């Protein structure tokens, strides 16, 4: 019956659903009872009545019982916004972008903008400046914002800056430079004995904390490590064991960039690394 | 005037204007949709 049918299966829905796999099929998994054009008919009609969903994904299609405030809502939207929304809350995590959309659905940017700007007005999509370019303002249903990914921008120099510092410390004791042999001592007795990195005790390290920043994954931190390789401060010495080039002199024929400034005045005899290109 | 028709003629006017201010103080709850 269309109430009856409706609310037990709304019943199996709103227990299971078979998750999210249902498929059709999987209606006379459960209850198959009903003849074939009353359990379509009744599909129809809760779709109709949106007592129930549907969902287009691999085989068959998916099949859900309504929460009835989505029902509710999409019901206030026009027609585009019920396959508009609920075609986009079906794009979930990833979003889904504009002329990518409108080709989906059959529209033009006018159009498909008067919908951005009522679910917009209703909060429950949301913009979406993603980490890719911002050539998209994807838009995903409001209340998630799940995404692949620290942050693009600074204040990772900040912390790679210190830590550097700290990982130069664990090679020998500090800078030391009050005089000439002053730095390392010979390293203690011996630093063949010494065969040290942390690549582990960072984090530990990162408890400092004292800035705007959260947790972060050895892996990355590994990256860390790894452009200070490429930026030649530190070395890289079976895997995870690191040696610090001792820049910090540089920090402070013969042969340095620093300890160096130009004549670059007057007289034309002179080198570039242009002057020839 | 006095202070009954300050409040009644007011009860009145906001009668009609909550729904203003409404939508202003829906806007300031969006204040709070800042977040996400």
């Amino acid at each position: 019956q269309l109430s009856d049918n409706a609310k037990t299966l709304h019943s199996q829905m709103m227990s299971k659903g078979i998750g999210a796999l249902f498929t059709q099929q999987e209606l006379q998994k459960q209850m198959g009872i009903g003849s074939l054009t009353d359990l379509m008919s009744i599909v129809q009609e809760l779709l109709d009545k949106n007592l129930i969903k549907l969902v287009k994904q691999n085989d068959e299609l998916k099949f859900q019982g309504v929460l009835e405030s989505e029902a509710q809502k999409k019901a206030t939207m026009s027609a585009e916004e019920a396959l508009v929304y609920s075609y986009i809350e079906a794009s979930g995590r990833e979003g889904i972008w504009s002329k990518t959309i409108k080709a989906r659905t059959n529209l033009h940017q006018h159009v498909v903008l008067k919908c951005l700007k009522s679910l917009e007005s209703q909060r429950y999509v949301k913009s979406v400046k993603s980490v890719k370019f911002p050539t998209r303002k994807i838009y995903m249903l409001y209340s998630l914002q799940p995404s692949v990914d620290e942050l693009d921008i600074e204040f990772i120099n900040s912390l790679l800056t210190i830590v550097w510092r700290f990982i130069s410390e664990n090679t020998f004791p500090n800078g030391f430079k009050n005089f000439e042999n002053g730095p390392k001592k010979n390293v203690f007795y011996a630093p063949n004995v010494k065969n040290y990195s942390t690549t582990q005790e960072i984090l530990e390290f990162i408890t400092a904390a004292q800035v705007a920043n959260v947790e972060l994954t050895p892996s990355n931190i590994r990256s860390l490590c790894e452009v200070l390789v490429y930026d030649d401060k530190l070395e890289k010495v079976t895997h995870d064991c690191y040696r610090v080039t001792l820049e910090s002199i540089l920090q402070m024929s013969i042969f340095n960039y620093f300890k160096m400034f130009p004549a670059s005045k007057h007289d034309k005899e002179v080198v570039y690394f242009d002057e020839w290109t | 005037l006095n202070e009954e028709a300050s409040k009644l003629k007011e009860r009145i006017w906001i009668g009609l204007n909550a729904d203003f201010l409404l939508e202003q103080e829906s806007k300031r709850l969006k204040q709070e949709a800042d977040i996400a």
